[PDB]
RNA sequence: ACUAUGUUCACG
RNA sequence: CGCGGGGUGGAGCAGCCUGGUAGCUCGUCGGGCUCAUAACCCGAAGAUCGUCGGUUCAAAUCCGGCCCCCGCAACCA
RNA sequence: CGCGGGGUGGAGCAGCCUGGUAGCUCGUCGGGCUCAUAACCCGAAGAUCGUCGGUUCAAAUCCGGCCCCCGCAACCA
RNA sequence: GCGGCCCCCUGGACGAAGACUGACGCUCAGGUGCGAAAGCGUGGGGAGCAAACAGGAUUAGAUACCCUGGUAGUCCACGCCGUAAACGAUGUCGACUUGGAGGUUGUGCCCUUGAGGCGUGGCUUCCGGAGCUAACGCGUUAAGUCGACCGCCUGGGGAGUA
RNA sequence: UUGAGCCUUGAUGUGUAGGAUAGGUGGGAGGCUUUGAAGUGUGGACGCCAGUCUGCAUGGAGCCGACCUUGAAAUACCACC
């Protein structure tokens, strides 16, 4: 049943949560685990760890697929995506590139307002 | 950004990355940075910097050390 | 101390088992400074014990130290502002002696009817881990494998 | 994280 | 009027059609935590199936009632 | 005068129309914390239920009178 | 006040060496013109953001701060408003009086004999001399030294109110 | 297309005893094998990962039913589910 053989590790590294996604190679989504999802709820959810555990989360219940290697496409800031990445070699994939799609609006929208 | 690190390495070594964008993105236009405020925290920015480049050079004082 | 980088005393071997994991013992056993009646009861204690172990004393008491001995303990910094739960690995001086500590505060408890009997019954537990002693360092573990997330 | 107030005139 | 489903720790749920092992979330007390409070995390205290009856190696489980159980279309004395 | 509804610690509310052991949120009182007061934490006391009566084995709760309080009616010519 | 890139029309600025005009100048009460943002009117437009407003936290209370929503507004065309800590808190014009370090835009002279140098003009940031100042500081872009004219000030509250 | 009903055919179905990833029941003791065998090279189907199932062949014609463990006996043949 399908068996592809490359794919795409979409990480969505917030400040709050980190949501991994693996992709085939034309963007079809094949299985994702966040950062909440693996327990982690609150402080912890913001964490280097958390994000690793979910990259680890998300690095099973895509074997059905089997993915040999995958390349990588974090997005946003956040305290994962450096530990993350760490997460997919260790748990059994080879990374052919490592990108960013991290939305650099050219003075677009006016941002929310500051805090204090 | 787009960094391969040919085959054997892995070892994330994308300063790439840390050094061109991330910031500029992020804190700058994440929250409103009202027009005005720059002007003021860019020339005291500015200000800073020739203050301590003015200084450096009067830095060689007695010292004794 | 605040910059008073001082060492430690040195302790005393105990006569009839001249050698310095037991003689602490004794020590955090001790009440009222009456190390006369401590260092009997955990003489009774070790004696009751390699009766029914079949072993010697101090391997006696180190196969029961060890399963009552914390690995990783948990600290709470408060580094920037908030306070969360930050696990740290225990130092090996302060390892075994934190141990030793939970089989006699366990001891203090449990009701048997002697001090010799209790800590007997408590180091018999915890060679087959099944004691108070081994449930205070089970807990201590699972605070640090939770909260693993804070460095 | 939040975290209020200190009756009147004087003594120097 | 019915034919039908539905019935458990305090409670919401499944599991009940293919008999051998009743889980799961809030009410539960002790921790660890920190100068502390919140949180967060760990483990504990409770139903042998609403209840009674047949068979068969083993029955919440197969089958009949109840209290009853809600759904219904039909009920125009 | 007519028909609903009330009257419960110091305050405002449950418990009252199905008679058996009266809660909640405040305040008062005792101790903490603070330089002190507040806030906050911790205990504690405080109502025989409008009253006079009946029914009962027993009435805050049922029934009747009286005493206040509150709503609605008080219309056609 | 004005920032993607391109054309259309368009105001000024500065330099180079001449030629021309021959004091045509400087200020300016009344007066006129422009004048951020928020407003206001009318017609559009409306992604994001976001007064008001709603809900959730916080709190003794929370008409706030924090969170989730979210309308006028924010955008364009045509008018009105005529104010801001509209600030170098420093009126406009001119002359004169030691420096240094930069930036920026010129223009001339030698070798461009190699990202050179050596000069003379504009605008401009910083540090300092004399001098000035209550002091802080200013300091050739003066708050120094003088001249022209204008505006304004005369204790704090009442009040930039009636 | 992808569902449901439905026949052919083929597996599938590990409380515990235990050589068995055995549901209930049964015609009743030779099937099968040279209608080119046991063991295995390798890979597929299945998998509660205990161990089933099988394409083809180097190999070469054997393998084995009651017996002993069960509430039950062997998909050795074969009937009905
Ligand atoms: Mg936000
Ligand atoms: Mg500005
Ligand atoms: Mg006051
Ligand atoms: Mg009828
Ligand atoms: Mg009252
Ligand atoms: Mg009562
Ligand atoms: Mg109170
Ligand atoms: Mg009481
Ligand atoms: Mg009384
Ligand atoms: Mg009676
Ligand atoms: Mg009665
Ligand atoms: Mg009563
Ligand atoms: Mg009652
Ligand atoms: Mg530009
Ligand atoms: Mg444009
Ligand atoms: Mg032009
Ligand atoms: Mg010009
Ligand atoms: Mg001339
Ligand atoms: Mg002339
Ligand atoms: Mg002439
Ligand atoms: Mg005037
Ligand atoms: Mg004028
Ligand atoms: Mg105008
Ligand atoms: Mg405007
Ligand atoms: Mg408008
Ligand atoms: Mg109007
Ligand atoms: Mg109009
Ligand atoms: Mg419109
Ligand atoms: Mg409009
Ligand atoms: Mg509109
Ligand atoms: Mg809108
Ligand atoms: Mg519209
Ligand atoms: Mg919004
Ligand atoms: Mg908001
Ligand atoms: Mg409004
Ligand atoms: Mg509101
Ligand atoms: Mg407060
Ligand atoms: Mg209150
Ligand atoms: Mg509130
Ligand atoms: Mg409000
Ligand atoms: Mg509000
Ligand atoms: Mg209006
Ligand atoms: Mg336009
Ligand atoms: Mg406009
Ligand atoms: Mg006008
Ligand atoms: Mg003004
Ligand atoms: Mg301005
Ligand atoms: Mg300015
Ligand atoms: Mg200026
Ligand atoms: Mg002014
Ligand atoms: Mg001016
Ligand atoms: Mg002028
Ligand atoms: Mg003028
Ligand atoms: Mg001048
Ligand atoms: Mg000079
Ligand atoms: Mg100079
Ligand atoms: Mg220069
Ligand atoms: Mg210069
Ligand atoms: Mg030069
Ligand atoms: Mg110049
Ligand atoms: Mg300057
Ligand atoms: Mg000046
Ligand atoms: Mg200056
Ligand atoms: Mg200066
Ligand atoms: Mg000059
Ligand atoms: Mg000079
Ligand atoms: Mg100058
Ligand atoms: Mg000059
Ligand atoms: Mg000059
Ligand atoms: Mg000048
Ligand atoms: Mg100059
Ligand atoms: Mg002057
Ligand atoms: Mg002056
Ligand atoms: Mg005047
Ligand atoms: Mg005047
Ligand atoms: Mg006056
Ligand atoms: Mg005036
Ligand atoms: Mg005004
Ligand atoms: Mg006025």
């Amino acid at each position: 049943r399908k068996q592809v053989s490359d794919g795409v590790a979409h990480i969505h590294a917030s400040f709050n949560n980190t949501i991994v996604t693996i992709t085939d190679r034309q963007g079809n989504a094949l299985g994702w685990a966040t950062a909440g999802g693996s327990g982690f709820r609150g402080s912890r959810k913001s964490t280097p760890f958390a994000a690793q555990v979910a990259a680890e989360r998300c690095a099973d219940a895509v074997k059905e697929y089997g993915i040999k290697n995958l390349e990588v496409m974090v997005k946003g800031p956040g305290p994962g995506r450096e530990s993350t990445i760490r997460a997919l070699n260790a748990a059994g994939f080879r990374i052919t590139n490592i990108t960013d799609v991290t939305p650099i609006p050219h003075n677009g929208c006016r941002p929310p307002k500051k805090r204090r | 950004i787009k960094v391969r690190e040919n085959e054997p390495f892995d070892v994330a070594l994308r300063r790439f990355k840390r050094s061109c964008e991330k910031a500029g993105v992020l804190a700058e236009v994440r929250r409103r940075e009202f027009y005005e405020k720059p002007t003021t925290e860019r020339k005291r920015a500015k200000a800073s910097a020739v203050k301590r480049h003015a200084k450096k050079l009067a830095r060689e004082n007695a010292r004794r050390t | 101390p605040r910059r008073r980088v001082i060492g430690q005393r040195k302790i005393l071997p105990d006569p009839k088992f001249g050698s310095e994991l037991l003689a602490k013992f004794v020590n955090i056993l001790m009440v009222d400074g009456k190390k006369s009646t401590a260092e009997s009861i955990v003489y009774s204690a070790l004696e009751t014990l390699a009766q029914r172990s079949g072993k010697s004393e101090l391997e006696a008491f180190e196969v029961a130290l060890e399963n009552v001995r914390p690995t990783v303990e948990v600290k709470s910094r408060r580094v920037g502002g908030s306070t969360y739960q930050v696990p740290v690995e225990v130092r090996p001086v302060r390892r075994n002696a934190l141990a030793m500590r939970w089989i006699v505060e366990a001891a203090r408890k449990r009701g048997d009817k002697s001090m010799a009997l209790r800590l007997a019954n408590e180091l018999s537990d915890a060679a087959e881990n099944k004691g108070t002693a081994v449930k205070k360092r089970e807990d201590v573990h699972r605070m640090a494998e939770a909260n693993k997330a804070f460095a």
